[PDB]
């Protein structure tokens, strides 16, 4: 059947029964990496070999002010309503004096009344509404936090370094609970901050990105985001299989986000963002997102 | 995201000026910005999304004319803001900060039809749902121009005095019944009860006293929308002033054009009354606030490289927009009042940038840094092993020709042996040899793991059992003719299990398997397992189980593994003879798997 | 002492014996990758993220052609004799008409009557030796390699491109089996190829690299390589411990190795390597050589 | 590598100038090339090591003037080649190409010494062992020249004319006998069998007859070197004319100092037979080859930034260099035979770079990404229970209040709670509460991620056991006053196990211990342990086991995890309560580890 610690110098005189190995063997016991967590390394990986140096994320409860207000998104937009986010109830309210107030009185001039050569939105801001807390909707709010620290330490030093930055991390959406899409869910999101860059620099770093996980093609369709003119929903084709994908979305961040910062015009910031579940189950061939994530998802 | 237009598809008219078919349609809306969702007949409707900000876009009308500029013609457009004497409307003290604004608009002598009717009522529809964000901020009302006798009012009237038979009913309905009335309206409840709570309600309401509209839909019966309506009334109520300003901009702009004296309506005041603001308005506003450009922002943002001003004004006129040159360095945009999405230098660049074509702009082509790929291969094998606990091993380079043949009951293969394969896996390939080693034992570079893991079991026969080590790393050997050196390398992989009572030809098989189904490479038998448990398993390639004898290994216990369709042997794994642990002074089971990790790397999935 | 399957609903009656927590607890068996190995990770990380890529090293036998000669080694130099170095006896030489013809030319030019500037060696070059194998005494050899690939490409191309270059792979040395050094041993190597480069560039990348493993002051001495011209043994302070270490070797490739390439005097290559072997034993506090790597290497 | 000069102590002279010690002399190397090797006394004699290439810093003399420019003056030597007709040596037929030519010397009224010929005979030895690498291709012989009656020659003689008294003798030795003589010499059996084996012997002899000397170290006992040598002939026969060049303008150059007309070696000329070459040479060479660089090269490669060509000739005499300008954008260098090894431009760039101080070149200043630390430490204890073979899961990160406290038969901290400190693991902190959930069950965030892998560990109870899961992400609660928006995120671990017959007391202690381990962090209990057998544990900083109860754990079997010395609690660990078994409806048995990974993270060693 099989040797054993007596059978060396005796084992000559014995039958040795055939191994069917027509077969599989010992089932093996393994940890695992999640599924999700090889995506978000890969990507992570792709991103540190561009030279790209990882945000904080560290929170889930963001001011409307970071997540909406310094972006230039208004605040009757359909992004600040209650069925579409998580408005949050006890800590209902961040701290007055959150930030600068420069900076919050430069963010009320140009939603209200125009600034910077932008007309604004020609509504009245109200400073009540930026302080109410969410769960965040996007990584978005963290990179605008991380572009003010450096519009900030920028104008002490008065030079404007360029840099690179991504950030892989959970936000929220209240969606249904019939499964149309997810309550949570995790964004890859990475951004270049120089001096005079626009559509050209976006889609040779796009194309550098998106081969390195093979998608050698893409292409690139007009399409509105409130933080970022121009703005293009991208596509690229999938080898493997036989059609294109729509693969991210980007474009280059608005005047009235940055100049309200500090930044002078010469300043831009491209960036762009993308899932990190349906990668996931595109490479793993998973059918519904409910048996990769969430208590349901053993294997 | 985005709002869903149902348009029709007999709907393709001259305004389109080609009837271009459906593909070529694709990639103009792809190059414009728009995707067309769905078709789905009641015939053949096509239902499209636009851009949630250029509200210009919501109506079939606004589509048109600005797809038809995309290529056809810019078609400078013509307004007439007539007339503030005989149609007006006044704001009463009573309206308050609930709902504050008014502003009304006059299309006389207006074309009318029935499925033009429709396009009307889905236009309304459509501001109120998302501009109008479900009538929460603006409340537009169609009203027959006739029927209403001017000047016209605004006010917060107490519920006991609202009377008025709705578009539903033939019925009258007071103010203190009305919530009650429509409280289960399907198309209306849901408006109701939140918007209007107040102590009283919101009318507009002409010199006769005749209630013609409210917040919720329902306005009079008696100004319906119906074809012979010679020309039309538009009230829009709301809190905010400015998107109610928009709103009825819109939708006089876009009917303009089919009513007969094309391209014109007529013109309202509105004049709040001393207590509330105080002020007026004379609607329509129509006021364009021409931006001018610097020819370098626009080509730094577009990065639309060398082109001049003279190359702008033909971009612009495909979006809708009018052009001229000032200066080398210099531009002349006017902003449509179409166009509310813009409020910056940069929406132009967008818009300058889509007229150019996003497929057009050439790229930055940076210059990535590629990735070795054994690398990759090796230290995805590194971890899949780390995970079943085995703990990884890296031994001497070099060995003596007795270790590697004498100990392992063998001969190495001639040097002028022209079977050998070079993706194959060749343990007994002919070695390199080295002719100054100042140190007797290294005779050759090793051509196998095996050996030196055998070495590392006897070393460590006296720790814990079982056993666990695996070790990944290059093997050399001479290839004449076929290097430049008449040298190779190859990698390997080899994985050694030992314990007293047994060898573990059961969990070498399943190490097997387990690490190369971590890169969908199945046993032949595995493959007709799940298939006959009706599952679809990688079959295109596989690895299947032969049976051979070994010098080196217990009879009836060792097999090459074997890669198809390819007919490569890739490994070997058994039970180690124990005529060769007696060699290597090892007194306890032994079982190995080693495997050449470079034939099979090019059908790995990683 | 412990829970069962059957005491849920009757637990309560029984004796919970006291755990004595002042202990540990069941051993566990674990994985390992080899230390050696995450010593090699970190640098490779390190490398990947200044935006190195990784050469071909898959070889042990290596020409003295490209190991010595090609690098501007004399002939007649200590490196290529029998106590330094593993010939190879029986694959003794590689095939005539290796590589090219001309940069062999160049190099027999160069090595004995002297260009591109060069006095040269002065002594009169024999193809029969450049001949020889040897186990490689270093990857400089696979970076020579490489930097003929890309001189023999931007020829045909006409472009200078910059690029950057590392490789972590074992060589071989004809110590004695006394353990005064090692046999084996891993080597890093990392260069970076452009126009008219210099020691301010290598000292930029150097703290650059350095500092990424905890090194923020360098020193550096004049020292002697005979393919790099100038050369420099490089020092850094070890914070967690009291003094100054030598970690690296580098320098400037000499133009008698690159010119006879093909490159213009306009090119420049900066280089440096250094062991795996010894930080792993510093990191890990490993004594001697022997308990990390070979057959008695255990834990 | 290198070869170490053993010099004196006594040795620091006026040549040194300032008789500078020990710690300045240090980086006078260090900035210079050279490294002190060691310090021995037989009085305190310095072993230092100098360049290989380098060949005139092979004796103290080259040492002394060298470090001598270095700072203090160039000094610019005197050179004095006389003379041809007195004194010549000629090269036979019979020289061949086994050993094909000689070099010699004269150097005329020489000082004498006994410790300046211990300082010869060190450099002679030098010179063989590494330029000549152990003769192999030189041998190097120091004749009184006076009891060599000249002319000379070079010849290979049949070995049984070849009779002399060598050095170490008082009796004839014949060349027939001349390798079993010195066969056994300690000192030169090396030499002798290998070099010489040819049919003739390779002499040196004057037209006297007399044998001077061999290839082996023998020469005639005749021309001894002793002290009372007036002055000297010196030969140097070797395979490779120009090293052999090279040999003697170092010997006689570096000794002319030290005769005393100094600075001045009589000149001899080596007329080879019709039949070998034919040629001659007049030795002493030296000439000078005066290489010319441009201003561009030196900066750009030396990295030397803003500096011209005025700044240069100082630089090179400290190198011991001459140096003259010629232009803003020229250099006129001459290089003295002393510098064999500079064969490029580059070389009298390192020079100038030295001369310069490797420490005074600014740094390019390459800006380099700093990484999250958090990830950092998140993903290596990823691997580390990987690696166990335990399985990663991701859970919502949504409850109800129902699930955290009712079936965890808990409730939450209060929000005005002041002891709850923002570094702990505060599982029961006050929650994050949301407002508008569209889905009922999205009360809170989660607090710990216990309840989440009990939900799991419930949806599994039907798999295979035992069940190894874990879990790593963040928690939330509220902290008024402490960050700007009132909440706070920490990042957890938590790790369930369980099983039919045991709920794993045993192994999840040993998978905390293993867990940390992994980052040198032991258990108190661990540290008593192996340092009761005498062995050093990471004692400074650790954790300890503090017993408790918890309303969901089995009673006296659940602990709290404390980081000492700080003290603070960073996680909790035991058996799960069968009733909050019951309540998630589990029933195997449970053990639990959770803890906060940003506590430990500062003490933690990766
Ligand atoms: C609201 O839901 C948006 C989600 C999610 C997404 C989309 C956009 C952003 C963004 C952004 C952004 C833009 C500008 C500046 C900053 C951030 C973030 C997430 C994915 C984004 N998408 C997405 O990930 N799809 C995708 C991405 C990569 C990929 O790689 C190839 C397989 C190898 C494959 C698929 C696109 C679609 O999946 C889309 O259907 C859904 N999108
Ligand atoms: C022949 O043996 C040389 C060996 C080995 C070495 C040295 C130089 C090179 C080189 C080179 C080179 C130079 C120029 C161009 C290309 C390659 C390669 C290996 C280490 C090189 N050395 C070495 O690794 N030491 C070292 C390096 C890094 C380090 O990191 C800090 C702990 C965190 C710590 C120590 C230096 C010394 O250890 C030295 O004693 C031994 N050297
Ligand atoms: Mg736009
Ligand atoms: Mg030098």
């Amino acid at each position: 059947l099989t040797y054993l610690l007596i059978k060396n110098e005796e084992y000559k005189k014995y039958q040795v029964k055939k191994y069917n190995f027509f077969s599989s063997g010992k089932k093996m016991n393994k940890g695992n990496i999640h599924l999700l967590i090889r995506q978000m390394r890969t990507f992570k990986d792709v991103f540190v070999s561009l030279g790209f140096e990882e945000m904080n994320t560290h929170n889930y409860v963001e001011s409307s002010f970071w997540c909406f207000d310094a972006l230039y998104i208004p605040q009757q937009h359909p992004s600040r309503d209650l069925q579409d986010t998580f408005f949050i109830k006890v800590p209902e309210m961040c701290q007055e004096e959150f930030t600068d107030q420069s900076y919050i009185e430069n963010v009320k001039r140009v939603h209200s009344v125009g600034d910077y050569g932008s007309f604004g939105w020609n509504y009245q801001w109200e400073l009540k509404s930026t302080k109410k807390n969410v769960l965040r909707t996007h990584t978005t709010a963290n990179s605008c936090r991380a572009l003010f620290q450096l519009a900030k330490e920028y104008q002490k030093t008065g030079s404007i370094i360029p840099k690179k930055f991504f950030s892989i991390d959970r936000v929220f959406r209240n969606e249904n609970l019939d499964s149309t899409h997810l309550a949570e869910f995790h964004q890859v999101e990475g951004l270049i901050i120089d001096r005079n860059l626009g559509l050209s620099h976006l889609i040779g770093t796009l194309s550098a990105f998106y081969k390195y996980i093979g998608i050698s093609k893409l292409r690139f369709k007009p399409t509105f985001n409130p933080y970022t003119e121009p703005s293009m929903e991208v596509y690229g084709y999938h080898e493997e299989n036989k059609k294109w994908l729509e693969v991210g979305n980007s474009g280059i961040f608005r005047p009235e986000m940055l100049r309200a910062m500090g930044f002078p015009p010469e300043v831009s910031v491209i960036a762009w963002g993308l899932s990190l579940e349906r990668p996931t189950m595109i490479k793993y061939s998973i059918r519904n997102i409910r048996d990769l994530f969430g208590y349901r998802s053993v294997i | 995201m985005g709002p869903t237009i149902s348009v029709h598809e007999e709907d393709l008219i001259e305004k389109l000026g080609e009837k271009i078919e459906e593909e070529k349609l694709n990639d103009i809306c792809f190059e414009f910005g728009i995707e067309i969702d769905d078709v789905e007949y009641k015939k053949k409707i096509y239902k499209i999304e636009v851009p949630a900000n250029r509200y210009d876009l919501v109506c079939v009308e606004g589509l048109c004319r600005a797809l038809k500029s995309f290529i056809g013609k810019y078609e400078n457009v013509s307004y007439a803001l007539l007339t503030k004497e005989k149609h007006f409307m006044r704001v009463d003290e009573s309206v308050d900060e609930r709902r504050s604004y008014v502003v009304s608009a006059v299309l006389k002598n207006v074309k009318m039809n029935e499925n033009v009717y429709n396009n009307i009522i889905e236009l309304q529809e459509k501001l109120h749902h998302n501009l109008g964000k479900k009538r929460i901020l603006l409340a537009i009302g169609i009203h027959d121009y006739d029927k209403i006798n001017f000047p016209v009012a605004y006010k917060f009237e107490e519920k006991e005095k609202i009377n008025f038979i709705p578009l539903n009913e033939t019925q009258n309905v007071n103010g203190n019944n009305f919530i009650n009335f429509y409280q289960d309206n399907i198309n209306l409840k849901s408006y109701l009860k939140i918007i209007s709570d107040f102590e009283k309600f919101p009318v507009i309401v002409d010199a006769g006293g005749q209630i013609l509209s409210l917040p919720p839909i329902i306005n009079c019966d008696y100004t319906k929308i119906t074809y012979d309506t010679r020309n039309l009334f538009i009230e829009c109520t709301a809190i905010d002033r400015n998107k109610a300003e928009i709103a009825v901009n819109i939708i006089c702009s876009m009917l303009s054009e089919y009513c007969t004296p094309k391209y014109s309506i007529h013109s309202f005041f509105v004049q709040y009354d001393k207590n509330h603001k105080g002020n007026g308005y004379l609607y329509p506003v129509f006021k364009n606030k021409t931006l001018t450009c610097h020819m370098d922002y626009v080509r730094k943002l577009s990065g639309i490289l060398n082109l001049s001003v003279k190359d702008v004004e033909p971009l612009l006129k495909k979006m809708m927009i009018t052009s001229k040159v000032i200066d080398s360095s210099t531009f002349t945009v006017d902003v449509p009042f179409y166009r509310s999405d813009i409020m910056h230098f940069c929406d132009i660049v967008e818009d300058i940038a889509i007229a150019y074509g996003y497929g057009n702009i050439v790229s930055e082509k940076i210059e990535i840094a590629k990735k070795n790929s054994l690398s990759a291969c090796t230290e995805l094998f590194r971890n899949v092993l780390a995970e079943c606990t085995y703990t990884e091993v890296m031994t001497n380079a070099l060995l003596s020709k007795r270790e590697n043949y004498d100990c392992m009951l063998r001969k190495h293969r001639s040097y002028d042996d022209r079977k050998i394969n070079l993706d194959e896996y060749n343990p007994l390939a002919p070695p390199v040899q080295i002719m100054n080693s100042k140190t007797s034992e290294y005779e050759i570079v090793r051509t196998s793991l095996i050996v030196n893991m055998l070495k590392f079991v006897s070393a460590n026969k006296h720790r814990e059992l079982p056993l666990r080590f695996f070790e990944i790393g290059d093997v050399s050997y001479t290839t004449y003719d076929r290097t430049d050196t008449n040298a190779v390398n190859k990698r390997y992989l080899s994985v050694i299990f030992a314990d007293k009572f047994t060898a573990g030809l059961e969990e070498a098989h399943g190490m097997l398997e387990t690490v190369l189904k971590e890169f969908q490479l199945f046993s032949d038998y595995k493959i007709e397992e799940k298939s006959k448990e009706n599952v679809a398993i990688r079959s295109d390639v596989f690895y299947k189980l032969v049976p051979k004898e070994d010098p080196s290994f217990l009879n009836e216990r060792v097999v090459d593994i074997v890669l198809c369709p390819h007919n490569l042997k890739f490994g070997i794994m058994g039970i180690i003879h124990p005529k060769v642990l007696e060699n290597f002074s090892i007194d306890i089971p032994v079982s190995v798997i080693e495997i050449n990790i470079e034939t099979i790397m090019d059908v790995l999935m990683m």
